[PDB]
């Protein structure tokens, strides 16, 4: 909906979406994994959490800024800066922490309160 | 792959009074019994055909390289199928495209490539005593193979003068169309005299010019010749001829079924006119 | 009949005002069974393919090329044409095709078109701008992909110069960028023109191999003998229908013949060059052609200062295929006119020993 395009057919079928528990070793550390060949997937163990749900569309901005510039040389498929490859991923993840944009998706009820003290409090944990 | 025939003595060519030969349906237009008059390039009655006569006591196989002015009329006089095929084309080699139509009896295969044929290309059989039956020894018709335009290849089978094939070919249009007619034959005479109407029997369309033509003929290797890399081979008897075509104006006599069963040529006499 | 003397009084007699005719229905076309369109077998639905540069050149030419089964199917991505309607590829003919097969990577399927440049379209594959044709590429990452990339394909990366509109060249030597001289290996200025290729089965869209093939068309003077499917209706006997089969058209009413023609012999004629008959190409089967009925009318009419009824007159033509009496005589058909067995002397001259005369409630007899 912002104008980003869609995802590839093997962002849904390598991704580990579920964290598999104590069946097999894997560290959950979300990662944003840009293999260079067109295979962009995630590394994260995303479970039910508000903060889960923050890092995750910070790896998905990731995700979007490497595919980006897909259509570069090898030396050119990277950031500018070291600074602008994780503002661009953090940027999208200060944005979508509104609560109208929670309430426009269906996670905030509409019967909500626009009092000044949540945002006085959200203001100074920033 | 080219061998050269050697131990050969050079003899005159001969002719032949051809009889009223070489009518053929000129196009695939029924007619009733009623008569009809055409134009199309036939073969002028009571004409002098080039007679190439090949058998063996001095041994006699002449297969020479005739040109092909607007069509060739082709007759076998045989007796154990000796011809085996024709060769069609302009420079016979790598210059430009040549059709080659060669029957190894097992398949009446006909190619259109830029083949580079040698200088006296037949076909050679061999008789094994031990097996009682014949077996071929070799194909040098040509060397290599270019780059192609048609090919074909017929369905396998196996294989005094009792047997007559005629043959009649154009090239118009780039077409090539061939006419043929088998009728047995009973007699020891040259030519026989009669008629026959040839019936089209493919339409192959080379699309490339055919100025000059060959015949291929068989030969034999048995035990009775000395063997040689060039040398002992002999042919039986056989024999077939060569008319060429002109421009003239037939009357063709159609039957209730659709046979033609006489024509006359009128260029002649003037009872024909 | 007051129109065609330019009269508005019209005297006793039989007088001719028009020609009667039958018109066809649905125009009936015919033509030879479809079998062995094209040796297909090897080139669309292939298992091992080549690289780019040793795209094959198959000879496309004495086969019926159905370009609908393929225009038509969903299992390809790109059906591009360019020179040439995608629709009446079944219709035109040719004289050679070439069968290109090569695979290449996904976003190097776009370089492959008449007027483009780049990298892959300059060095490995280039079409002309006159190019006449169509492009198919479909997607086949689900079998050319294997497990740890495949590494099979290779293509050229450099070299001294371009590569003409249709040409393939096989040699592999080094490229030398710089003036020192190479020896036969790599270096400063020295590399090799070979360079393997990499496909993966979970790289994206623009990196699966897609399997793309050109269909270059020529016309030159050789004969045609390479076209489409065509319609081969159905066909119907006894009924006034124009007909169109192999080589020919007409019109006519079709109906079961009885000669026996020659195996080759398909069209059949008569005196004075008639066609009257032709075989079915389907049903081997002979029809006699009959040109439709057709003859002049004519209106047999007494004096205007008399009578205004008139009678009709068919000449030649059979009341069964007309379409207040009707009598048929061998003039034609009479519509009009009560027949009697009375007869009188001839007054009006219609032809076949009958007449027609204005007597007793008062109309005319024949
Ligand atoms: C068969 O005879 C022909 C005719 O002489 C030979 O063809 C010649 O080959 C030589 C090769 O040295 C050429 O220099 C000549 O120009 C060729 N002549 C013609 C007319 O083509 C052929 O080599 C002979 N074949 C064999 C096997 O001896
Ligand atoms: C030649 O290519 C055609 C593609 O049109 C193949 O036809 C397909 O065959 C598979 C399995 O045989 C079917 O699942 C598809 O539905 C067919 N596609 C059609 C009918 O459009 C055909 O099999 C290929 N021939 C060979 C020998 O591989
Ligand atoms: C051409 O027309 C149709 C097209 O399939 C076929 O006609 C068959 O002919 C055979 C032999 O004459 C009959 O036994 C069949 O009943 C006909 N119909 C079918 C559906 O097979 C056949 O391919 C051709 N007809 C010929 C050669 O007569
Ligand atoms: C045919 O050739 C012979 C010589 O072989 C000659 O005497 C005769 O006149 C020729 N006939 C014609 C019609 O040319
Ligand atoms: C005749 O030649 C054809 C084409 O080379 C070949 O396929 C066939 O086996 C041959 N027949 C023989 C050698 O009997
Ligand atoms: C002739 O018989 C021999 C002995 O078995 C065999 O090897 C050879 O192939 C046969 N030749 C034929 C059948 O042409
Ligand atoms: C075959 O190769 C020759 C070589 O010059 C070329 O001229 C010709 O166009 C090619 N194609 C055909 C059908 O002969
Ligand atoms: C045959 O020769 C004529 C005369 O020059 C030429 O116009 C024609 O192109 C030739 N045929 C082919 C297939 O080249
Ligand atoms: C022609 O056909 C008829 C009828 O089938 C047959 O009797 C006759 O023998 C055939 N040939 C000739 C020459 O009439
Ligand atoms: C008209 O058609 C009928 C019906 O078959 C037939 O009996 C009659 O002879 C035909 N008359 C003419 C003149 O054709
Ligand atoms: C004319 O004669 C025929 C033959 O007997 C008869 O059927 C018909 O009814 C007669 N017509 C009149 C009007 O008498």
């Amino acid at each position: 909906s912002v104008g980003l395009p869609n995802m590839t057919q093997g962002f849904w079928e390598n991704s580990m979406l579920t964290d598999p528990g104590n069946v097999q070793k894997a560290v959950c550390h979300p990662t944003a994994w840009d293999l260079g060949k067109g295979d962009f997937r995630i590394l994260m163990c995303t479970k039910v959490t508000m903060d889960d749900f923050l890092t995750a569309h910070h790896e998905m901005g990731h995700i979007q800024y490497d595919m980006a510039y897909a259509a570069q040389p090898f030396l050119l498929r990277n950031g500018a800066n070291e600074g602008f490859h994780e503002a661009v991923g953090e940027i999208m993840s200060l944005s979508a922490a509104t609560p109208k944009h929670l309430k426009s998706i269906g996670l905030l009820s509409p019967d909500f309160q626009e009092d000044n003290e949540t945002e006085i409090n959200f203001l100074l944990k920033q | 792959q080219c061998v050269n025939l050697t131990t050969r003595t050079q003899l005159p060519p001969a002719y032949t009074n051809s009889f009223t030969r070489g009518v053929y349906y000129p196009d695939k237009v029924f007619r009733s019994s009623v008569l009809h008059s055409t134009q199309d390039l036939f073969l002028p009655f009571f004409s002098n055909v080039t007679w190439f006569h090949a058998i063996h006591v001095t041994k006699r196989f002449d297969n020479p390289v005739l040109p092909f002015n607007d069509g060739v009329y082709f007759a076998s006089t045989e007796k154990s199928n000796i011809i085996r095929g024709w060769i069609f084309g302009t420079t016979l080699d790598s210059k430009t495209q040549s059709l080659l139509i060669v029957n190894n009896a097992t398949n009446v295969v006909i190619k259109v490539c830029e083949f580079q044929f040698c200088n006296d290309p037949f076909l050679g059989v061999y008789y094994h005593k031990n097996n009682k039956s014949w077996m071929e020894s070799e194909f040098r018709v040509y060397s290599s193979a270019n780059n192609c335009t048609f090919e074909y290849v017929s369905q396998p089978f196996l294989m005094n003068f009792k047997n007559l094939r005629e043959f009649v070919f154009k090239n118009i249009d780039g077409y090539f169309k061939i006419y043929s007619k088998h009728t047995p034959i009973n007699l020891v005479r040259d030519l026989p005299q009669g008629f026959s109407a040839l019936e089209p029997l493919v339409d192959l369309p080379i699309g490339i010019n055919i100025t000059r033509f060959q015949t291929l003929l068989a030969l034999h290797r048995s035990y009775l010749t000395p063997g040689d890399s060039s040398s002992g081979w002999t042919a039986g008897a056989a024999a077939y001829y060569v008319g060429y075509l002109q421009p003239r104006t037939f009357l063709l006599k159609y039957n209730e079924n659709g046979t033609i069963t006489d024509a006359v040529d009128c260029a002649l006499d003037p009872l024909s006119e | 009949t007051k129109c065609t003397l330019k009269s508005f009084t019209v005297e006793k007699g039989i007088y001719q005002t028009s020609n009667f005719r039958v018109q066809p229905t649905e125009s009936i076309v015919r033509f030879p069974n479809i079998t062995n369109l094209c040796p297909f077998g090897e080139v669309f639905n292939a298992t091992r393919f080549a690289s780019v540069y040793a795209w094959n050149r198959k000879r496309i030419s004495n086969c019926v090329a159905d370009y609908s089964v393929l225009y038509n199917s969903a299992s390809f991505s790109t059906f591009k044409c360019y020179g040439v309607s995608p629709t009446k590829l079944n219709d035109l003919c040719f004289t050679n095709v070439y069968a290109d097969s090569f695979v290449i990577r996904g976003d190097e399927v776009r370089q492959i078109a008449p007027g483009q440049t780049g990298k892959i379209a300059d060095y490995n594959y280039k079409l002309p701008d006159d190019f006449t044709g169509c492009v198919i590429a479909w997607n086949s990452n689900n079998l050319d992909s294997k497990v740890g990339g495949n590494y099979n394909y290779l293509y050229r990366l450099f070299r001294k110069s371009n590569l003409k509109p249709f040409e393939r060249d096989i040699s592999t030597e080094i490229y030398q960028a710089g003036s020192t001289p190479c020896n036969g290996v790599e270096g400063f200025n020295c590399y090799f023109p070979l360079q393997s290729y990499g496909f993966q089965p979970t790289n994206g869209v623009g990196y699966q191999p897609y399997r793309v093939v050109v269909l270059s068309f020529e016309l030159l003077h050789a004969p045609a003998t390479v076209c489409g499917p065509k319609k081969s209706t159905n066909l119907v006997k006894n009924k006034c229908v124009n007909f169109n089969f192999n080589g020919l058209t007409g019109t006519g009413v079709l109906t079961e013949s009885n000669k026996k023609f020659l195996p080759f012999q398909q069209f059949g004629r008569d005196i004075a060059d008639t066609t009257d008959a032709v075989r079915d190409p389907q049903t081997l089967e002979i029809l006699d052609i009959t040109p439709c009925s057709f003859g002049g009318v004519s209106v047999i009419t007494p004096g205007t200062n008399t009578s205004n009824q008139v009678a009709v007159l068919y000449q030649g033509v059979n009341c069964t295929e007309v379409p207040s009496n009707v009598f048929q005589t061998r003039a034609g058909c009479l519509i009009g006119a009560e027949h009697v067995n009375n007869s009188y002397e001839c007054d009006i001259p219609i032809g076949a020993g009958i007449c027609a005369s204005y007597q007793t409630s008062q109309s005319i007899i024949a």
